[PDB]
């Protein structure tokens, strides 16, 4: 069975991925929008 | 004083070895040319 | 035993600052 | 041409906003009486 | 006898709770602090002056 | 430690925080307090005969 | 430099000092196996600390 | 310098002023009324000066036990 | 005791002038510029 | 923008809020909670 | 086309007023929650339910007093994770049963890591040598070693330190009574580099300071000096020469010097981390045996040793009951450890 | 010269002389291990594996020579307290000698590599200079990793061929080495059960043989190569330090909380076991049952074996010790010999009264004696003149049951006062004191060193970690910076990336 | 013969007494441990 | 109190101890004292060492 500490697991696992692949998508858009010049 | 019979040995050998170590390297450093 | 170990000790710490001081390596400028 | 969102802002934000939220809250505390 | 001296001096003053003795302890763990940061900026902006076989 | 040596003291909270009937609620000042208060009626077991440590 | 026996059929063992794949090669695979460990050793740590407490598993001496 | 506006440059300006005489006591008022509307001690479960003993025990509610605590808590609550 | 005593007062009082003399004998001048 | 409002009188200003909010902690040490009263 | 992780690299190393680098993205979010944190449960949260303390501004503790208290005895050694078994995901029942204790601990060294990892960033692109990021590994050890392995030890994170002033002088005074840590030699090297690195610290500004080369006509000397000149700012001929004259012996080699500045304060505080690691398994230096024979056949013999150990006796008696609510210690009047009088 | 803190440097390129070093390093430690064997085969005490089994004599490697089933002497008796039996070659003694033999051919084997260093084998074909395939050498080292570590589990502790492992029931009565089979499911990963340490060995096995053969097959990318460094050996000497530090956390960690691969006979009972007063609840719970069936208090306590009471007394508890008290248990309390019987103490009214046990943090612990509610009823007094709880005035005495005292009682209240400080470590027994000339003071067992060791070795090589890594890093300027290094690339404004120069301004 | 990894090996004057102080001071505090 | 090596002390417990309660604050040199005997006994050298080291 899923017990309640194992569905708490998946709890905070899904919001780890969360919060990683949020901060990485946003800061990947920013790089991508604001880059560098070599000039 | 009941002191541990080790304790002599020990703290001879703790001041011997390594100091005996850093004289060998001294006196052969002064005999380099 | 102790005490002579502990006396002995501190009597090579003390001639070693002899040596350290007026046997030391001279500091030279050139 | 000086930018304002900058990652000093934000970090500047992050850390000035709460400090006035709470030192409003430490300030009304002085007036709690047992 | 100075860790003797120290516990009687916490029993009779609260000398932890003392500004002064808080002070002193920024004082220290501060200069050790600096101690080691200035060593470690220093040493790691010395000139390359020596081989790989010395001692910088 | 020289002024100390005057006996003016590091901060006293000892009971300073009281709930609405008047219980002490302890803080982290009283269990310090509890520590200090071992060291004090142990110290110089034998040289104290009156009641207060006053040096 | 010596020749023996061992060394002339240990030689090709030890004869591709340097050599690479092209750029990235292999490495999103690599991040997937790292990331698949780093849940293995959450899970086992989480058993152990009786943060996650599964079915069958008494994190005790008594099983 | 790193390209941002000099510190000394904003909080001198009028635009600046006019933006946080109103951003920073809004800021201080919230976090006032979050302490004197009690809000405060039921977010974080922080006891009234009222509520730290029911009024004839002297018994500390300590928790006793990892996995029901949350329950010897609520408990705890229920039985003031 | 009182011999010690004595002793002692003596060496203390030469060391004192000494130093008292010795300050007294031209020290701003011990320096390696202005004097 | 611009430099209208003297960076001396931001300073004092803002200096003297601090002395405000400070010593109002210091009066609470001795009234309400934590006075031991 | 570049690729999105190089462009990504360009972002976080952009030259700005705070530098990010990649080691950011862990520093930043642990730092400031571990800091957040702290500054959160000072204010507003309580210890009633862990230890029966007031701890918070809100309950009417002051800066010296407020802390960040560990978790109950009875949860062991819990992560305590928000939505772990403990508090099943309430923030209300999490705060009450000490969760912000871990929270606190564990970003906080995830923030650590990320420093050492920002030092060792930022040394690279710089083009230095990465001793900054060697000296941190002391502090590093000091934090692991005092609240991570100490409590793993021993029953429970309730005897870590609590986060909080006078909470961390209980800790003081608990290790004196119950681990006679003065005692033992780990802590003492310990004091001996962080006295010793703090006279190191004095003694070289001071040098500098008093070696100066007259280089500006301004009796305020500071101007006088421009970062990019070659030239030494002070005389090493001379304060060598004064120091040897004082003292005895001097540095003569600048390199060296600095060198033992680090070395005296890292190597120090590194030797109290091992003293901690041993008093985690209780393993103290608590006695010297012959001392007790002697002192229990010879009701005449005294020394300050045995002075130290009355004191300790005395506070794990009077502070126990206290300090230790879970054991429900109840210690009659007449059993309390007393000298006359007193 | 080289400073005498980089002699060993000498070495970096020269495989060789590398792997003489490392072949000298290895005769070193296994001739440790034979030493040390001898010495604990020297000094064991062999008669009584239940009040004087090995961890109560500072025995430390005897225990890693039991777990993996090595149980026998030669001389004919097994730990478990077996006479007669025929361990085969593989005794302690054939496994010291073993140790000691291979210490020697290791040591022979060194002097060839040694003068021999200059090995066709070590020279890169195409430049001719010293040259090692780093990438290549993990993959075959991990192949070969993977199939020892398959085999110990597969073959070694099913028993297929091979002993097994040292298994017990859960209070540490009944130990001995068994076949254990694979546990496949969850409960693998409970670090009590044995069978996980089986599954754990198959299939991490047969995992490092897929990687390895990865390894052995497919490059680096160019991308990881540049980036570790994977050119440098010092980069190999940095992780591998890393894993260690962290395999040594985790000895240190199941050492102190138990696990499997830690049992209570080999290396002694947890302080967790005191801290829950885990033997007292086994032992209340077995004298009740017999209670429950018709015995006498006397029969029921009789019933309690020596063994179990032994665990339920902080004397052997690790938390106990001191970082210089040095030695066996034995040393301390003394060699036990007996248990003397559960204490019962009563007040003249006869209730039942029991004595607050000593918890590990205090070296010293007041006498206070409790009903069976809490409330105190007796005590030891410090102050006289305000006593009201004295032995003496609450009438207080104190029966046995089971043990040499069984059936007898004490009324006399210096006796009783005796028992009473004895009791606040839990069971009392009968120590012999003079054979070792013990001194009456507690140390800590095998569990307790071998944890302390660990931690502080962990720590330290945490330190090393990030040296080498900084070194690998930063080979450089290992020496200084660049003497001519661009004060715009150091200064603020120019370069918009840090360390870039393309990104000039 | 002839291994060129070979190289000379050094302790100066100054590096033998910090050594020495170092050993020394440490055999001063150690020893009454030891003895105990 | 013993506070010297030959007394039963080590390096860690060792002391040169102060002087007596009974004498206060009053100056003890050794001239003060009827006989060394007596002046070990009330502590005199502590007085003779920490009076010539803070002048020192
Ligand atoms: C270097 C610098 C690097 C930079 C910084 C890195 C920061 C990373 C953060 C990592 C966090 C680690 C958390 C460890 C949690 C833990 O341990 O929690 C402890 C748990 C065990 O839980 C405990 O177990 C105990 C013993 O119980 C056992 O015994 C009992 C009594 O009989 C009962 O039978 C019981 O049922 C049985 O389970 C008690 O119950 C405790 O209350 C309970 O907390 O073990 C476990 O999770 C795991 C134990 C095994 C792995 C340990 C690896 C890590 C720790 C190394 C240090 C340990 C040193 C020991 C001291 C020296
Ligand atoms: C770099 C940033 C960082 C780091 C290192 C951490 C680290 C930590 N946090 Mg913090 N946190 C952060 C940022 C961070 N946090 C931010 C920005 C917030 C605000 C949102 C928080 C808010 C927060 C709270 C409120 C709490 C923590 C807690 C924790 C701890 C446990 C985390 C955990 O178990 O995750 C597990 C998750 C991962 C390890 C992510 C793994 C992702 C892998 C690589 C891929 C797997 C994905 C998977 C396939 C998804 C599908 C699942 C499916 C089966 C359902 C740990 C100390 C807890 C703690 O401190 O308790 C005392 C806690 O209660 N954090
Ligand atoms: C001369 C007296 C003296 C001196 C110099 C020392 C010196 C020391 N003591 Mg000892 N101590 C003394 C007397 C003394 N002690 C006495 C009489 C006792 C009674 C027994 C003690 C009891 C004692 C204990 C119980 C402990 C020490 C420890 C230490 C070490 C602390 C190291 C450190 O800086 O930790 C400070 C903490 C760190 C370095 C961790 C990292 C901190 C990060 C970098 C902070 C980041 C902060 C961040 C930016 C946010 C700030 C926010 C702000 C709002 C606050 C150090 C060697 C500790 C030790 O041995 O550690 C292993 C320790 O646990 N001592
Ligand atoms: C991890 C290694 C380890 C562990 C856990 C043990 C554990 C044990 N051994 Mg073994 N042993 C070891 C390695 C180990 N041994 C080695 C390498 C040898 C060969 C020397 C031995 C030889 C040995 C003998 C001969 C005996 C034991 C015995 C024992 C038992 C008692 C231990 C004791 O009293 O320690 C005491 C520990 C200490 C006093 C702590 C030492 C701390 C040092 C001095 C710190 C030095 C600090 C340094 C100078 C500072 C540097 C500072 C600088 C950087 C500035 C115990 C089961 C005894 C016995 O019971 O066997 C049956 C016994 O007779 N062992
Ligand atoms: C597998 C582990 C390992 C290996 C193979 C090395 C190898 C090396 N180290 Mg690293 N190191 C490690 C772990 C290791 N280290 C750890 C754990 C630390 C922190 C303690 C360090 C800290 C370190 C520093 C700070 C330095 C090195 C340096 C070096 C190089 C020269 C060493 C030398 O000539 O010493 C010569 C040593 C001596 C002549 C005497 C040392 C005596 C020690 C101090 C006490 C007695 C040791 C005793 C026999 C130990 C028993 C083993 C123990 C594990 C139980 C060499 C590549 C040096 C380097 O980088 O040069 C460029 C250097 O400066 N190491
Ligand atoms: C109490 C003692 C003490 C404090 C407070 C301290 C603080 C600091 N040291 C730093 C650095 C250093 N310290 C060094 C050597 C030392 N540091 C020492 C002792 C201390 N050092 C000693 C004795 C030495 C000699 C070896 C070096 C060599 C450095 C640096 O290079 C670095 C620096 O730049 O200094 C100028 C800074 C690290 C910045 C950081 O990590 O931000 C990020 C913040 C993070 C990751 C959050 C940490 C969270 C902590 C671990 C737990 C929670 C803390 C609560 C918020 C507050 C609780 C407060 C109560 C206990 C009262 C910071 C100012
Ligand atoms: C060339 C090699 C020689 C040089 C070394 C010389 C000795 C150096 C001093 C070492 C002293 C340590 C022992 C103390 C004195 C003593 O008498 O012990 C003596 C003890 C033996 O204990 C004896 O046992 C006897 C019967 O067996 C009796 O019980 C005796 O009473 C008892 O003294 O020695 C040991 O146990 C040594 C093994 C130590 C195990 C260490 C585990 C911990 C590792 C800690 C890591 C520390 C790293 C910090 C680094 C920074
Ligand atoms: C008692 C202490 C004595 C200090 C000794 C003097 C030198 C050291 C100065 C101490 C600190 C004060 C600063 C100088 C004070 C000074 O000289 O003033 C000048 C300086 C810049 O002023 P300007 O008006 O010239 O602004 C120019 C720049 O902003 C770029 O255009 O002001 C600041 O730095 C503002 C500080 C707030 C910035 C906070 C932002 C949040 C940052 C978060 C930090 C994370 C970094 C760590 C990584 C985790
Ligand atoms: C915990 C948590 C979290 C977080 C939070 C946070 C992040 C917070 C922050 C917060 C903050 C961030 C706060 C702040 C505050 C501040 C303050 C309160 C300040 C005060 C100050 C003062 C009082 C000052 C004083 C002084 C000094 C210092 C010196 C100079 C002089 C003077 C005296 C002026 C989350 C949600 C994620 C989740 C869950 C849990
Ligand atoms: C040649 C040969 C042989 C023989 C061999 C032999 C006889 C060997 C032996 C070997 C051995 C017999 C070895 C030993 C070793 C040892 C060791 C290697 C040790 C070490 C130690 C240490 C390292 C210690 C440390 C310490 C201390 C001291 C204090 C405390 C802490 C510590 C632990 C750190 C034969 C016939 C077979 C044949 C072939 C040839
Ligand atoms: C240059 C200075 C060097 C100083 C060296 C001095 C040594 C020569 C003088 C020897 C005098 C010591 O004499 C000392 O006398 C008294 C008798 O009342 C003894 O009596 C003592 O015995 C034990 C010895 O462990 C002590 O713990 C105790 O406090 C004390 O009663 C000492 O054990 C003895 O050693
Ligand atoms: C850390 C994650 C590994 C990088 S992965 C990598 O990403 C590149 C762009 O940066 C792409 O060109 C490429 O297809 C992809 O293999
Ligand atoms: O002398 Mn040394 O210590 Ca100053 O208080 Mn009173 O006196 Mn005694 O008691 Mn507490
Ligand atoms: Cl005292
Ligand atoms: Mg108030």
């Amino acid at each position: 069975t899923i017990t309640p500490s194992l569905k708490g697991f998946f709890i905070g696992l899904l919001s780890g991925a969360v919060v990683l692949g949020l901060t990485f998508a946003v800061l990947i858009a920013i790089s991508q929008i604001d880059k560098v010049q070599r000039s | 004083m009941e002191v541990n019979q080790l304790g002599l040995i020990a703290t001879a050998l703790f001041v011997l070895v390594p100091s005996v170590f850093l004289i060998i390297l001294y006196v052969q450093t002064e005999s380099q040319q | 035993m102790e005490t002579i170990t502990y006396v002995f000790i501190f009597a090579c710490i003390i001639a070693l600052f002899f040596f350290a001081i007026f046997f030391r390596e001279p500091p030279r400028i050139t | 041409s000086y930018p304002i969102f900058t990652v000093r802002w934000v970090a500047v934000h992050t850390l000035a906003v709460p400090t006035i939220f709470f030192l409003g809250a430490i300030a009304a505390m002085q007036f709690i009486q047992r | 006898g100075t860790f003797n001296f120290m516990i009687v001096f916490q029993a009779e003053h609260n000398i932890l709770m003392h500004p002064f003795h808080q002070l002193g302890v920024a004082g220290v763990f501060g200069g050790a602090l600096f101690c080691a940061m200035h060593g470690s900026l220093v040493t790691s902006s010395l000139i390359r002056e020596t081989t790989e076989t010395e001692s910088a | 430690i020289s002024t100390m040596a005057f006996n003016l003291n590091g901060f006293n909270f000892n009971h300073s925080v009281i709930d609405a009937k008047g219980n002490v609620i302890n803080t982290w000042a009283d269990i310090i307090n509890r520590a200090n208060l071992g060291m004090e009626v142990m110290h110089e077991r034998n040289a104290h005969n009156f009641p207060l440590d006053l040096a | 430099a010596r020749r023996t026996w061992l060394g002339d059929i240990l030689r090709p063992l030890n004869s591709e000092y340097g050599k690479v794949a092209p750029g990235w090669g292999t490495t999103p695979l690599m991040a997937v196996f790292m990331g698949l460990f780093l849940v293995f050793l959450l899970i086992i740590l989480e058993i152990y600390n009786s943060t996650l407490i599964l079915d069958g598993v008494n994190v005790s001496w008594k099983a | 310098t790193t390209g941002e506006r000099p510190f000394s440059d904003i909080i001198t300006s009028v635009r600046y002023w006019v933006i946080h005489s109103i951003t920073i006591p809004a800021l201080f008022i919230a976090g006032w009324l979050f302490v004197s509307t009690g809000l405060a001690y039921d977010v974080f479960g922080t006891p009234r000066p009222d509520s730290y003993y029911a009024q004839e025990q002297r018994s500390i509610p300590l928790v006793t036990d990892r996995f029901e605590a949350k329950q010897q808590v609520e408990t705890f609550l229920e039985q003031l | 005791m009182e011999t010690l005593k004595i002793t002692v007062y003596i060496v203390v009082t030469f060391f004192v002038l000494l130093f008292v003399f010795g300050f007294l004998s031209g020290d701003p001048a011990r320096n390696p510029k202005r004097k | 923008e611009g430099g209208r409002i003297p960076l001396w009188i931001v300073a004092t200003v803002a200096g003297m809020g601090v002395i405000v909010i400070v010593g109002l902690f210091f009066y609470g040490a001795y009234a309400g909670l934590g006075s031991s009263l | 086309e570049r690729g999105w992780f190089d462009i990504l690299d360009d972002w976080l190393k952009r030259d700005r007023f705070v530098f990010v680098g990649w080691s950011g993205i862990l520093l930043f979010p642990c730092a400031y929650l571990a800091l957040g944190g702290w500054l959160t449960g000072t204010t507003f949260v309580t210890s009633w339910y862990t230890h029966g303390l007031a701890s918070s501004y809100l309950e009417g503790c002051n800066f010296l007093t407020v802390a960040v208290s560990t978790p109950a005895n009875s949860m062991g050694h819990s992560l305590l994770l928000l939505w772990g078994p403990e508090a099943q995901g309430d923030f209300t029942r999490w705060c009450q049963l000490g969760g912000l204790w871990t929270f606190i601990a564990l970003h906080g060294a995830f923030g650590l890591i990320g420093f050492m990892l920002r030092q060792f960033e930022i040394a690279r692109l710089v083009g230095v040598r990465p001793y900054n990021a060697i000296a941190f590994s002391a502090p590093i050890a000091v934090f692991v070693s005092v609240f991570l392995i100490y409590p793993l030890g021993q029953s429970s994170w309730f005897f870590a330190p609590s986060f909080g002033v006078a909470a961390i002088f209980r800790f003081l005074l608990f290790f004196q009574g119950f681990h006679n840590w003065t005692l033992n030699p780990f802590h003492m090297m310990g004091v001996a580099g962080v006295l010793g690195g703090a006279l190191l610290c004095a003694i070289h500004g001071a040098t500098v300071e008093n070696t100066l080369f007259q280089d500006g006509e301004g009796a305020s000397t500071f101007r006088a000096f421009n970062p990019t000149q070659a030239e030494e700012t002070y005389s090493m001929v001379t304060a060598n020469r004064f120091w040897s004259q004082i003292f005895g012996i001097a540095f003569s080699n600048k390199r060296w010097l600095h060198f033992f500045m680090l070395f005296v304060p890292v190597t120090g505080l590194w030797m109290s981390a091992i003293g901690v690691v041993g008093l985690a398994l209780n393993l103290r230096s608590y006695d010297f045996i012959s001392q007790e024979i002697r002192a229990a056949e010879d009701p005449e013999f005294e020394t300050f040793y045995t002075k130290n150990l009355l004191l300790n006796e005395g506070i794990r008696a009077w502070m126990a009951p206290q300090d230790q609510p879970h054991e429900n210690f109840v210690f009659p009047e007449e059993v309390l450890p007393r000298g006359n009088a007193l | 010269g080289l400073p005498w803190y980089r002699v060993h440097t000498v070495l970096i390129n020269d495989p060789g002389r590398l792997i003489a070093a490392h072949l000298m390093h290895t005769a070193l430690v296994a001739g440790w291990a034979g030493s040390m064997a001898l010495y604990e085969l020297a000094t064991f005490d062999p008669s009584d594996p239940v009040l004087n089994p090995m961890w109560r004599q500072g025995m430390f490697v005897l225990p890693f020579m039991a777990r993996l089933g090595v149980t026998g002497s030669w001389s004919g008796w097994s730990i478990t307290g077996e006479t007669g039996i025929d361990p085969g070659f593989w005794s302690f003694e054939g496994v010291a000698l073993a140790h000691i033999v291979l210490s020697g051919l290791l040591f022979l084997a060194a002097c060839w590599h040694w003068v021999y260093w200059d090995l066709e084998l070590f020279r890169d074909p195409r430049t001719g200079e010293p040259a090692l395939d780093l990438p290549k050498m993990f993959g075959i080292h991990l192949f070969l990793a993977g199939l020892l570590c398959f085999g110990f589990g597969a073959f070694h502790l099913t028993g297929l061929f091979g002993p097994g492992m040292w298994v017990s029931d859960p209070y540490g009565l009944t130990g001995s080495v068994q076949p254990v089979a694979p546990e496949w499911g969850p409960d693998g990963f409970n670090p009590y059960n044995p069978g996980g340490v089986v599954a754990h060995h198959i299939a991490a096995g047969i995992v490092g043989i897929i990687a390895g053969l990865f390894h052995i097959l497919v490059r680096p990318p160019q991308r990881l190569y540049k980036a570790l460094r994977m050119g440098n050996i010092e980069t190999v000497l940095s992780s591998s330090i890393a894993a260690v530090f962290f395999a040594a956390f985790v000895v240190a960690g199941t050492m102190w909380y138990g696990s499997a691969t830690t049992p209570i006979e080999l290396f002694g009972p947890t302080r967790y076991q005191w801290d829950s007063s885990y033997f007292q609840q086994e032992i209340n719970r077995r004298v009740q049952a017999s209670l429950a069936s018709g015995a006498t208090l006397e029969e029921a306590w009789s019933a309690i074996p020596e063994k179990l009471a032994f665990y339920d007394y902080i004397g052997n508890n690790p938390a106990k010790g001191g970082l210089f008290r040095t030695g066996p248990m034995n040393k301390g309390d003394g060699i036990a010999q007996a248990w003397k019987g559960h204490a019962v103490f009563r007040n003249k009214e006869g209730e039942e009264l029991f004595v607050r046990r000593m918890p590990a943090f205090f070296e010293s612990f007041p006498v206070i004696l409790t009903d069976k509610n809490g409330v105190v009823k007796a005590d030891i007094p410090f102050r006289r003149a305000e006593s009201k709880y004295s032995f003496e005035q609450q009438g207080v005495t104190v029966s046995f049951y089971g043990g040499e005292l069984n059936g007898q009682t004490f009324t006399d209240p210096p006796t009783v006062k005796s028992y009473a400080r004895k009791a606040i470590f839990g069971e009392i027994f009968e120590f012999d004191t003079e054979t070792l000339n013990s001194d009456g003071i507690f140390r800590t067992s095998p569990r307790g060193w071998f944890t302390f060791a660990h931690a502080v070795f962990a720590l330290l090589f945490f330190f090393g970690h990030i040296w080498h890594g900084a070194r690998t890093l930063f080979r450089d300027v290992f020496s200084g910076i660049d003497p001519e290094l661009s004060p715009e690339q150091v200064e603020w404004g120019f370069y918009q990336k840090v360390g870039d120069v393309t990104t000039r301004r | 013969e002839p291994n060129p990894n070979r190289q000379p090996v050094e302790l100066n004057r100054t590096s033998l007494y910090l050594g020495l102080l170092l050993i020394l001071v440490l055999a001063l505090l150690f020893s009454s441990y030891f003895f105990n | 109190v013993s506070g010297s090596l030959l007394y039963g002390n080590n390096i860690i417990t060792g002391a040169v101890v102060p002087s007596s309660n009974a004498i206060g604050l009053h100056f003890y040199p050794i001239w003060e004292a009827a006989s060394l005997d007596e002046w070990l006994y009330n502590g005199g050298p502590y007085q003779l060492i920490i009076f010539h080291f803070l002048l020192g």
